[PDB]
């Protein structure tokens, strides 16, 4: 159940006494530190060649919000809010009102990327599969507000991501 | 001549580094940036004079080693090493070597 | 006897101090 | 005219100098510089690029908000920032540090590094991945490639 | 043409300090499984350009505010005395003969400490004063051990002379005569160029920058070209103390070609051992020397006094 | 059928946990032997 650290008693033989002067005097453990290091020198380095080589990444991986559209093109957010609900750091503002041709649709679909922690609820949430975090990760922007996406941003995205989006879904989409 | 040349040539190069260094960097445009305890472990920087006292008298030991009283001079040899080594054993065992 | 054991702890405990004086005293 | 092109050439010397040689200083708050150690970690090891941690301010010329920066932290933040040399660029990394993050809403977060120093890259992610991060100096490195100190001063 | 052979040494020196600080980044990165720079150049030979541009088109900040003669000296004194101390060194002819050139290094040695000393008070900061002190003690310190373990093996040499180091060695390295003390003289040269383990003076991890924590631009430079032109210096000092090499009178070519790759040997060993170990604790660091150290080289030097007089070996003196 | 990620039949091949820090150089004896040897002859 327990297992004693250290509580070991070293030998009082000649021999042994010796073998530790000749550590002591010899700097033998430090010179098996030095092989040690000369060793890694020799193997192969484990450095990928950004931005040439990329760094290995699953299906569910949780980037970008792009929303998804139907293969006929239509949105396929339905201003449930259960994303608005469920965001736990309040990122994600929705308006709605009933469009010209009387489906329930979403006026503004604003996900602040300043106040998201990526926790990839919503994409879990969503009931029709719409805010999806997409695989892109390099994003970064020169000021803040480019950050605050808006739903253009959002359908640009998913329009620009969908290709790729599609497929990883298909791979995940029997586990959830 | 030649070591004079040395020692002045290298100040100059290191000098007109520094000044390179100092003023010509210096130009940039730029703008506002705003902006002890008695030690008494010094003993140990005392004691490293006196023995650099000893360092000097036995720096001329390799031409003592030449002479025809080797007996002597060996004998003179280790009796300063030996005091020496007597000197370190005392701050040791004084507690006097309280390294930092 | 006891010469020894004092040996065996100066070479346990202090060996560097063990090797300078044996080099000294030859 | 040939006094543009030296000075345009001088100038092209001294970015690329300066964004080969970015030195971030070794300043992480909160989780994500976890990630920015990864960075640092030999899979996307930094220093192929030139970047090198280098703990004094005074040494260093990018500063990276790896964390939530709290309202107690904040001037210390702000004076580390000052004490930084120029030409000095400021790299905010995790939605805590860009805007406040999980803990916008609370009392002692300062929402958004942005309030107490200027920042020249934003990365996102909670915590960006190391990648991302790296993706964001990268970023910040041609951003120093595209100054024209040299041909403003030139034009005046 | 004396003037030519002085910039033939300066100028070759600082161009393999710069390209020294590359080494020693690709060589820590790869014994740390990564990849030092690269990018900067093929296979990373313009990094130390881009190092220095950088650094130099940098901020000078200064908030001394006092003794800026002494603010302004302390990387002067730190250069020259680092680009003087190669003048001596015959490689294997060299630049100035001195009958006494090793006691002139040991000269030069102690005096570059108040580069140190100097820069760390004109800073008039905590760190950088208490920092220089530290320092002080260090060199202090292995300064004795080094002069021992110095004169314990020229006693085989028969002079200070350089130059005859060649001589005593033509059969053998006398690192097989002297391996204890070739040993104590190696860690020696590590405190002395305060390197790791004994990274104590700068110690970024304790102290955020040590002596030349308001040191910044060009004088930072200059400080870490005379750091990195000592450790290949001292390097090349135990090459020739030591690991003596072959001269052919009408071939110098091949001395060079042999001190130049031990030199380079010793200063990688000294980049491996600042990547495997961690720093010795200030007080440890002293303690290593004064009370372990200092006793055996006391040891040592007796032995290498009375060896020669009763082996009958005792070197001739010119 | 039923497919999740399980282990596979059998389960996996033992997994090493213990410290391996081989038992390595010669003697205490051995190595001042040497070094005593190596000093004999130099001085020869
Ligand atoms: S991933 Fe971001 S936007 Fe989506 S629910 Fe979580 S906090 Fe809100
Ligand atoms: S953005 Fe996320 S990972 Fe970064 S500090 Fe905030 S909570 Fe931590």
């Amino acid at each position: 159940t327990y297992k004693f650290v250290n509580m070991r008693e070293p030998s009082m033989d000649m021999k042994s006494v010796t073998d530790r002067a000749a550590q002591t005097l010899l700097w033998t453990e430090l010179v098996r530190g030095l092989g040690m290091t000369l060793s890694y020198l020799f193997r192969e380095p484990a450095t990928i060649n950004y931005p040439f080589e990329k760094g290995p990444l699953s299906p569910r991986f949780r980037g970008e919000h792009a929303l998804r559209r139907y293969p006929s093109g239509e949105e396929r957010c339905i201003a449930c809010k259960l994303c608005e609900a469920v965001c736990p750091a309040q990122a994600i503002t929705i308006e709605a009102e009933p469009r010209a041709d009387g489906s329930r649709r979403t006026t503004r679909y604003d996900i602040d990327m300043t106040k998201c922690i990526y926790c990839g609820f919503c994409q879990e949430a969503c009931p029709v599969d719409a805010i999806v975090e997409g695989p892109n990760f390099e994003f970064s922007t020169e000021t803040h507000e480019e950050l605050l996406y808006n739903k253009e941003k959002l359908l640009n995205n998913g329009d620009k991501w969908e290709a790729e989006i599609a497929a990883n879904i298909q791979a995940d989409y029997l586990y959830r | 001549m030649n070591i004079m040349l040395t020692l002045l040539t290298n100040v100059t190069l290191a000098s007109l580094l520094v000044l390179i260094a100092f003023w010509l960097p210096q130009l940039n445009a730029y703008s506002e940036k705003t902006s002890p305890f008695s030690m008494k472990f010094f003993l140990v920087a005392i004691t490293f004079l006196l023995f650099d006292l000893e360092i000097a008298l036995l720096l001329p030991l390799p031409w003592a080693s030449q002479t025809n009283n080797l007996k002597t001079m060996l004998t003179m040899a280790l009796f300063l090493l030996i005091l020496l080594a007597a000197s370190l054993a005392y701050e040791w065992t004084q507690k006097g070597l309280e390294w930092a | 006897g006891r010469i020894a054991s004092f040996l065996k702890n100066a070479w346990a405990k202090e060996p560097v101090l063990v090797a300078s004086f044996a080099i000294g005293g030859l | 005219s040939r006094g543009e092109y030296v000075v345009a050439k001088l100038d092209d010397l001294v970015n690329w100098a300066r964004r080969s040689s970015l030195w971030p200083m070794t300043f992480g708050l909160a989780c994500c510089a976890v990630e920015m150690m990864h960075m640092a970690a030999p899979r996307y090891d930094m220093d192929r690029f030139g970047v090198v941690f280098r703990a004094s301010p005074r040494q260093s010329d990018v500063m990276i908000v790896a964390g939530t920066l709290t309202n107690k932290m904040a001037p210390a933040l702000r004076k580390v920032y000052d004490q930084m040399p120029e030409p000095r660029y400021v790299v905010s990394m995790g939605s805590c540090a860009n805007g406040g993050g999980y803990y916008h809403y609370s009392y002692s977060v300062v929402r958004g590094c942005d309030r107490i120093v200027p920042v020249d890259i934003y990365v996102p992610g909670c915590p960006p991945t190391a990648e991302a991060l790296l993706y964001g100096i990268l970023q910040l490195q041609r951003k120093i490639k595209r100054e024209k100190r040299l041909r403003i001063w030139y034009r005046r | 043409m004396f003037m030519i052979n002085i910039l033939s040494l300066i100028i070759p020196i600082l161009l393999a300090v710069a390209f020294l600080t590359l080494v020693e980044r690709k060589v820590l990165g790869y014994m740390q499984l990564r990849k030092g720079p690269n990018v900067v150049g093929p296979y990373g030979l313009l990094q130390p350009i881009a190092d220095a541009l950088k650094l130099f088109t940098k901020e000078p900040l200064r908030p001394a505010t006092s003794s800026i003669s002494m603010f302004i000296i302390a990387p002067i004194l730190a250069l020259s005395l680092a680009l003087t101390m190669w003048v001596p060194l015959p490689m294997p002819y060299p630049l100035i003969n001195m009958n006494l050139g090793v006691l002139f290094m040991l000269a030069m040695s102690s005096l570059a400490v108040y580069s140190i000393l100097w820069s760390g008070w004109a800073s008039n900061s905590k760190y950088a004063l208490i920092g220089a002190l530290r320092a002080v003690a260090q060199t202090i310190s292995y300064e004795v051990t080094l002069a021992i373990i110095l004169l314990s093996v020229l006693l085989m040499n028969g002079s200070y002379t350089l130059s005859t180091l060649i001589t005593t060695q033509e059969h053998i390295w006398m690192i097989f005569t002297s391996w204890p003390l070739a040993m104590m003289w190696f860690i020696s040269t590590l405190a002395e160029t305060n390197r790791a383990p004994f990274d104590l003076t700068e110690g970024e991890s304790e102290l955020v920058s040590g002596f030349n924590v308001e040191y910044a631009a060009g004088p930072f430079a200059m400080f870490f070209m005379a750091e990195y032109a000592n450790i290949i210096m001292m390097n090349a000092f135990t090459a020739i103390l030591f690991l003596g090499a072959s001269h052919d009178p009408h071939t110098p070519e091949l001395y060079t070609i042999n001190f130049v790759l031990k030199t380079l040997a010793l200063t990688i060993t000294f980049l491996w051992i600042r990547a495997s170990y961690p720093r010795f604790r200030y007080d440890q660091l002293m303690h290593l020397l004064w009370k372990s150290f200092l006793p055996l080289t006391l040891a040592l030097c007796m032995w290498h006094i009375s060896l020669p007089i009763m082996t009958a070996s005792i070197p001739p003196q010119s | 059928k039923v497919k999740q990620d399980m282990p596979p039949p059998g389960g996996y091949g033992p997994i090493d946990y213990k410290r391996n820090l081989p038992r390595r150089g010669l003697s205490g004896y051995s190595m001042f032997a040497v070094g005593i040897g190596t000093l004999l002859f130099g001085y020869w």
